[PDB]
């Protein structure tokens, strides 16, 4: 219950954080005036 | 069943070649020489893949040609 | 000629069994004879 | 060694005291790194503009293999 | 009589196997 | 009790048959007899069909050089159109044949035949205790059907863009709408695709898992497996939520695929990506789209005749 | 030619909107799943 | 010869149909 | 004699090694996870990243990504060009020559996720086999998934090794995937091939067992909850079954003819199709790998050649077929450099 | 003579070789940890 | 052909009589449940 970093953590993040990036990647992309 | 039912026939040939059919499920303690098994299954890989590349032209060598020419020899 | 083998069984096959084998033969034979004629 | 249950997480203060200021950090990267202009110098994407070149008036061609870096360098300009 | 090789196959295939069927159910009846 | 109509009943309703037959029954029985022997007798000797009307008739018989593969029934011709053409409208059975009237025989005939076999599953549901919902599952294949063989032709104006009764009548029919109405970027023919994938893979699963659990535990063993291979651990641990699941998946799928059909024969279209992406100055750069676009140009090009003599 | 017209406060503006709204549910579908893993865990 | 082969096919698929629906084996295993 | 059992010696780094992989966890990560965890994520952060940046304007003229302007169904990952004939496409090959940009442009993002995705299934199954083994069950999920790892194996492998090259595998995406089949619609005639045909008949006789048994199980119920509503009627701990086998037996008896009598064998039969459908159908890919195709029906095509006033729906789907090649070519391989004049392609109007 | 494809071919074993130690060595540390 | 005609339309006449004098005879009270 104390211990950290572990496997649980390292699948949900390593999950989570390519997703925040590409959304905010593809929300800038949307207001482009191409 | 006595000795799995009865002994089977005899012959010549059985007799010479039974040395060879006698020591059934003997292993050794431990791990053996697994290790030796690893490394070698290791460099086999990489011969393979040395193969696989040079048939690919993934890998070019200086005397392999990789064409038909090289029949020309 | 030596010892009856104690590894000795008979196949059997009940009826269901019959009529799938005779269908997928059949219905194979339907599918493919017009290929094999051309 | 049990796998703290996330209601316990959901709420933590600390949880939220780091990501409330994470999260937002790694969105405005993103926000950046596709308004700056760099995705289309990592990637190669060209932009509107860049599709057709001077000299070029079709879609490119490799046609080549074992020289197919300068190929590419070649036709997209740079 | 066209395709000849074509009519002999589709016999062949119509026949072994529902014979090798037929005589293996005939078999296993009789237990 | 013992007069005739009483003893008749007891018949019909009788479930002590070997197959059950019910008033269902008593109207199905004939329709389907008699759609059957006309469909044999037309695909055996029928002979040519003008199903494009500019008398260029179409052989479909197998007496006329056609295999099983290649063989068919022809829809019936153009110039009849939308109407109503049974036998003894026709000046002879001759012309009946070039018309193509035993397409609209076979097919008014089988589609009353299904629906009344719709109603004897309910029927016979009903007379044993079940309960009464399986005539909804048999709904989406029937609703499929009625589309297919009835909406599209009234939406198009005529009996000729009915599917052929044959196998390369259905893929000229698969081409033909994919060269008029871009059938494949419909959402519905999507969830269609999806409803069928998804149903085989169920039950391939379901089987496997049964298979496995039984040991000379059913559900309770399979799931300690399933929650630790792919997560998703209490999704289903009722036996009865889980078929429920699987009954519920692919008629879901072949509702909204007959749907997307029968909004097709009202022509509105699937989706249209052509020139979605311009660059600066105006040009137009390709996608997949475009390439689809091309195929279908070609397909449609090629079916119409326009020069008809 | 190809840069982006939007400004960086409707950056932040959406970042707090959809950064605050995927950071508190995503331990809320996963909670059904670890409540029965346990159960089905370290019984059989 | 091709039609009356596919006639011959067709019918005996209808035979084996007929045959599984009337003379199966009783289902005593349950019921 | 000196007799031994199992687990008799010293521990070693393999026994902790085990025991700490096969532990019980949110995730069971198990020996095969080593395999499937990191090739899988790879896959599809490939997948994602060339579908949201790269694009294929180098390969195959066209624009395919959200940077681009291309909505979910039109983006993809596009395959390398033709002249990178078979080569891996490794980023320290020949010829990316290291160049991480150069290499997303030639397309080597294809072969990246289309390696790491192929050696992902093999660890699937892996993974697969060791929780039936730990659970003690026995292994029929191994090859109700071995039927489409063959699918993507033959249809992603295969196929482009007989051919001239990967241009012309299958790119990851959707409208890339409608253009597959009307390309083999074009030029392989692959609707008429027996083994298509089977593979048919297959998912869709899977489709029907899994809603006819579905209705049929949860029509016929017991009485066991006094509830209108009967999920809640039950309890994973139950002894009986749920549903009247031999009510369902007789209404299917009596309603089509023939009728299941047996649980195992009925869910085996649903295990039994599909997987032999695909099966078929990635033999039949096999075959048409080698441009071994089932097109001509040469009888047909002699009779239609000798007389004009002789059509079926064969000639005319011939005639498709043509029509499909013949328009679609001019875009579909940019490397053959094709300009067919308006004179020459087909048109219904000239027959 | 040493080409350079067959430098990167030995990079890339060397790369792989790296790889599968990191592996080995996080596993061996986690149990060591935990056992 | 008039006579085809005649047959047709009385043998369709009659079957649909029978169906609909079918399910008109007290249709819901013979199941094999009490209520
Ligand atoms: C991966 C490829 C793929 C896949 C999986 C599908 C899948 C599907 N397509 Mg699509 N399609 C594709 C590619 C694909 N398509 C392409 C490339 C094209 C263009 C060439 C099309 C063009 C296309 C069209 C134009 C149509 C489909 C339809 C369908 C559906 C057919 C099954 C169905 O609904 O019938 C449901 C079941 C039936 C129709 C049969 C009814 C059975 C009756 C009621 C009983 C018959 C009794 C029988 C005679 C007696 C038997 C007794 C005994 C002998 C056994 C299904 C969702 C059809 C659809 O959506 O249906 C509305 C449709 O109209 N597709
Ligand atoms: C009634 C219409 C119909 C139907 C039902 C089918 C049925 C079928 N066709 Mg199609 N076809 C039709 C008409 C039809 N055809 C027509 C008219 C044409 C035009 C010629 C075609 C052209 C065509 C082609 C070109 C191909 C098929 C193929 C197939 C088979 C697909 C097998 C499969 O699921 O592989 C798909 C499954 C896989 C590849 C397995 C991959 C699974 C991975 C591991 C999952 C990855 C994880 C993922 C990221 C998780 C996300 C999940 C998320 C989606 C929820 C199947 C038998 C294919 C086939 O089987 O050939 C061998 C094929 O290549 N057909
Ligand atoms: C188990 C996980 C796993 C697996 C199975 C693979 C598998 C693969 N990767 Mg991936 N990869 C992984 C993890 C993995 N990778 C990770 C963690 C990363 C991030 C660092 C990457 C990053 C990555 C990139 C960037 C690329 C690949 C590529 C590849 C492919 C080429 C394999 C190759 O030649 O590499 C090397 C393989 C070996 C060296 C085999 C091991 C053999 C050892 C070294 C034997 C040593 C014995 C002895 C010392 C040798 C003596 C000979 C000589 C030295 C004297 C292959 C499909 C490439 C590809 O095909 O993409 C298109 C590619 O471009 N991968
Ligand atoms: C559309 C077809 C289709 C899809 C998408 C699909 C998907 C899936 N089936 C699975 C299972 C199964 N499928 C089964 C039978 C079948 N499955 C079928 C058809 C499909 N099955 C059919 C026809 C059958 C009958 C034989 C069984 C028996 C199982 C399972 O046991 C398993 C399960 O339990 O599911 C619940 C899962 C495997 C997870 C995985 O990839 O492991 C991890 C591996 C990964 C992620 C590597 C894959 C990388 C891929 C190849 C690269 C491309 C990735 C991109 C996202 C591609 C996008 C393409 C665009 C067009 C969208 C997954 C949810
Ligand atoms: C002149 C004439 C005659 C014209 C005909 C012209 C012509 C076109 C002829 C037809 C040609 C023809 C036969 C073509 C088909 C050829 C073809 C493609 C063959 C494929 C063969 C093949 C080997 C494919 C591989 C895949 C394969 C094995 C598929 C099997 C398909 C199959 C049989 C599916 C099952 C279908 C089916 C209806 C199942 C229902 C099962 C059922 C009654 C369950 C009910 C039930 C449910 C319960 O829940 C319980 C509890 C019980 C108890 C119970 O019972
Ligand atoms: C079931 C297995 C499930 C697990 C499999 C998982 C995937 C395994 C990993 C991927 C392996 C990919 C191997 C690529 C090999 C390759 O591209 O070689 C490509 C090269 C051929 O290269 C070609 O050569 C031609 C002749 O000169 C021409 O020059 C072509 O231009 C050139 O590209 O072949 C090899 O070097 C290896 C050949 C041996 C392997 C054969 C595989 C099967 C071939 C089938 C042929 C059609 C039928
Ligand atoms: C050169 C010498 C000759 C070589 C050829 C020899 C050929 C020998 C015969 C091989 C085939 C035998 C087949 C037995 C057939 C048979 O009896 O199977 C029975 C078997 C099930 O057996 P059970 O497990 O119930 O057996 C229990 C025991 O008590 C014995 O019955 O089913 C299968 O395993 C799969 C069978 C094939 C698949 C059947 C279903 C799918 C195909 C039908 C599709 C219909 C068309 C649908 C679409 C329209
Ligand atoms: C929009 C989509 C169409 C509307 C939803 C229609 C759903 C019909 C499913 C029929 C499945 C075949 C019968 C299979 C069968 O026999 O089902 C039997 C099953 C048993 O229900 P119970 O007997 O427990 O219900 C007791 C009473 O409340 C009456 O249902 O029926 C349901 O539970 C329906 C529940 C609503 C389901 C809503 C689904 C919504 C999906 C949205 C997407
Ligand atoms: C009014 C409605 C009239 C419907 C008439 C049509 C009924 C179709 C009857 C199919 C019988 C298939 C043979 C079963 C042979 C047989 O005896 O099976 C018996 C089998 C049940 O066997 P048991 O459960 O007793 O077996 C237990 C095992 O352990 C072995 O003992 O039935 C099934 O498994 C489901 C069968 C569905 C299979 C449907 C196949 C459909 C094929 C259609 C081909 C059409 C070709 C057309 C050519 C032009
Ligand atoms: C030890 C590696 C540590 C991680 C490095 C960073 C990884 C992320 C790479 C992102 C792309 C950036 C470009 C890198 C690519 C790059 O810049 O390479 C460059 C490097 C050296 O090439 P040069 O630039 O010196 O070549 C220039 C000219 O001389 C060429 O003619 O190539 C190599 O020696 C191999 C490097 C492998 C790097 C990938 C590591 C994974 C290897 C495969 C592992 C397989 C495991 C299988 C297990 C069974
Ligand atoms: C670079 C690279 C790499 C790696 C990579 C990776 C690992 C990646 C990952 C990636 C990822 C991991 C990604 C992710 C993404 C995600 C996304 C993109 C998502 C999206 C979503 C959405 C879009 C949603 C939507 C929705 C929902 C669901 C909610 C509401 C409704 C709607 C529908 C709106 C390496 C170095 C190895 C090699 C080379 C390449
Ligand atoms: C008790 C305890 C537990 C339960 C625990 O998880 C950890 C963390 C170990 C590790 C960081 O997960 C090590 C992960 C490294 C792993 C071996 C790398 C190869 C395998 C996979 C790539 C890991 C990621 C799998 C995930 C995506 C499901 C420690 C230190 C503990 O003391
Ligand atoms: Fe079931």
């Amino acid at each position: 219950v104390y211990p950290i970093f572990t496997v649980r953590w390292l699948a949900i993040h390593g999950i989570a954080v390519p997703t925040i990036f590409f959304l905010g990647a593809i929300t800038a992309m949307q207001f482009i005036q191409r | 069943n006595s000795d799995f039912q009865e002994p089977g026939l005899v012959t010549p040939l059985g007799t010479l070649l039974r040395p060879l059919n006698s020591e059934a499920g003997k292993v050794l303690p431990g791990w053996g020489t697994t290790v030796l098994m690893a490394v070698f299954i290791l460099l086999f890989a990489a011969f393979l893949l040395i193969i696989l590349e040079i048939y690919n032209s993934s890998l070019i060598l200086d005397d392999v040609s990789m064409s038909w020419e090289t029949l020309a020899k | 000629m030596a010892r009856p083998n104690p590894n000795k069984q008979v196949v059997e096959l009940n009826r269901t069994s019959l009529y799938w084998g005779l269908l997928l033969i059949f219905v194979l034979a339907v599918l493919f004879s017009s290929y094999i004629f051309n | 060694p049990v796998e703290r249950p996330f209601s316990d997480i959901l709420t933590s203060i600390r949880y939220w005291v780091i990501h409330s200021i994470t999260v937002p950090a790694l969105f405005i990267a993103g926000w950046l790194f596709v308004s700056t202009g760099l995705a289309y110098d990592v990637f190669g994407t060209p932009r509107p503009n860049e599709y057709f070149t001077e000299d070029r008036q079709e879609a490119p061609l490799i046609t080549d293999r074992f020289n197919a870096l300068e190929q590419v360098k070649k036709l997209s300009g740079n | 009589e066209v395709n000849i090789y074509g009519l002999t196959a589709t016999a062949l295939f119509i026949i072994i196997p529902t014979s090798f069927l037929l005589i293996l159910y005939v078999k296993t009846a009789s237990t | 009790n013992s007069s005739l109509w009483a003893r008749f009943c007891e018949w019909i309703t009788s479930t002590e048959n070997r197959l059950y037959i019910g008033w269902f029954g008593v109207i199905m029985i004939p329709c389907l007899l008699t759609a059957t022997s006309v469909f044999i007798i037309a695909f055996i000797a029928a002979p040519p069909v003008d199903i494009d009307g500019i008398r260029e008739p179409v052989s479909g018989s197998l007496l006329y050089g056609n295999n099983i593969i290649t063989g068919a029934v022809i829809p019936t011709s153009n110039a009849i159109g939308l109407h109503f053409y049974p036998i003894w409208e026709a000046a002879s059975l001759d012309e009946w044949l070039y018309n193509g009237g035993p397409y609209q025989l076979i097919v008014c005939h089988f589609l009353l035949g299904v629906y009344c076999y719709m109603g004897r599953e309910w029927e016979l549901s009903f007379r044993l205790g079940m309960r009464p919902w399986i005539a909804v599952a048999y709904s989406a294949p029937v609703a499929a059907a009625s589309a297919v063989f009835l909406v599209y032709p009234i939406g198009q104006g005529s009996f000729s863009d009915g599917m052929p009764l044959g196998i390369s009548g259905t893929f000229n029919f698969m081409i033909v709408f994919q060269a008029e109405h871009n059938i494949l970027m419909h959402p519905f023919h999507m969830l269609g695709v999806a409803g069928v994938f998804g149903g085989s893979l169920f039950s391939a699963m379901h089987g496997s898992l049964v298979t496995s659990s039984l040991i000379r535990y059913n559900i309770v063993a399979a799931h300690g497996y399933f929650g630790r291979l792919i997560f998703q651990y209490a999704s289903f641990n009722n036996s009865r939520s889980l078929h429920f699941f699987l009954a519920a998946w692919p008629v879901i799928g072949i509702w909204f695929t007959a749907l997307g059909l029968s909004t097709m024969a009202f022509n509105l279209n699937g989706f249209n990506f052509n020139q979605s992406v311009v660059d600066s100055q105006g040009r137009v750069l390709n996608t997949w789209a475009d390439i689809i676009n091309r195929a279908n140009l070609g397909m449609e090009v090629m079916h119409e005749r326009n020069a008809h003599n | 030619v190809g840069d982006v017209n939007a400004p960086i406060e409707y950056a932040v503006g959406a970042a707090i909107l959809v950064s605050l709204v995927a950071t508190a549910i995503i331990p809320i579908v996963l909670n059904p799943g670890q409540q029965a893993a346990d159960k089905i865990f370290n019984a059989k | 010869m091709e039609a009356l082969v596919y006639t011959f096919l067709l019918v005996g698929t209808l035979g084996i149909i007929f045959f599984s629906i009337f003379f199966r084996d009783p289902p005593r295993m349950i019921k | 004699t000196i007799a031994i059992g199992t687990y008799q010696e010293k521990r070693t780094w393999f026994d902790d090694a085990d025991d700490w992989l096969r532990q019980d966890r949110f995730v069971f990560v198990g020996w095969s996870g080593l395999l499937l965890f990191p090739c899988a994520y790879f896959a599809l952060g490939g997948w994602l990243t060339g579908t949201t940046f790269v694009t294929s304007w180098y390969t195959h003229g066209l624009a395919t990504s959200y940077l681009e302007g291309c909505n979910f169904l039109t983006a993809a990952v596009s395959t390398p060009a033709n002249s990178m004939a078979h080569s891996l496409l490794f980023v320290w090959g020949p010829e990316a020559q290291g160049d991480f940009t150069r290499w997303c442009q030639l397309g080597g993002l294809w072969a990246f996720v289309a390696l790491h995705g192929a050696f992902g299934l093999i660890g699937f199954m892996l993974r697969q086999f060791e929780i039936a083994r730990s659970v003690n069950l026995r292994p029929y999920n191994a090859i109700a998934f071995s039927a489409p790892i063959a699918v993507f194996v033959s249809v992603f492998l295969i196929y482009p090794l007989g051919q001239s090259g990967w241009f012309f595998a299958p790119s990851f995406g959707v409208a890339a995937i409608f253009r597959f089949i009307l390309f083999f619609q074009g030029f392989h005639n692959w609707t008429l091939n027996p083994f298509h045909m089977m593979g048919v008949a297959g998912v869709l006789g899977a489709a029907l067992l899994c809603a006819i048994h579905g209705a049929t199980v949860e029509n016929t119920l017991f009485e066991d909850g006094d509830g209108a509503n009967t999920f809640r009627a039950f309890n994973p701990t139950q002894a009986e079954e749920t549903y009247s086998m031999v009510t369902a037996n007789r209404f299917w008896s009596q309603i089509f003819g023939v009728a299941f009598s047996n649980k195992r064998w009925l869910h085996f039969f649903m295990l039994l199709v599909p997987v032999t459908g695909l099966w078929m159908s990635a033999i039949g890919v096999v075959g048409l790998a080698l441009n071994l195709r089932a097109y001509d029906f040469v009888s047909q095509e002699i009779r239609a050649a000798e007389d004009p006033e002789f059509e079926t729906f064969y000639t005319k789907n011939i005639l498709l077929n043509e029509g499909i090649r013949a328009w679609m070519a001019a875009q579909d391989q940019p490397h053959e450099r094709l300009v067919f004049p308006e004179e020459v392609l087909p048109r219904g109007n000239a027959l | 003579a040493v080409t350079p494809s067959l430098k990167n071919f030995l990079g890339s074993l060397i790369a792989g070789a790296t790889v599968l130690g990191g592996i080995a060595l996080a596993i061996t540390a986690v149990s060591k940890f935990d056992k | 052909m008039l006579t085809l005609k005649i047959f047709v339309y009385t043998v369709v006449t009659f079957f649909v009589c029978l169906f609909i004098f079918g399910f008109l005879s007290n249709d819901p009270a013979r199941n094999p449940g009490k209520n």
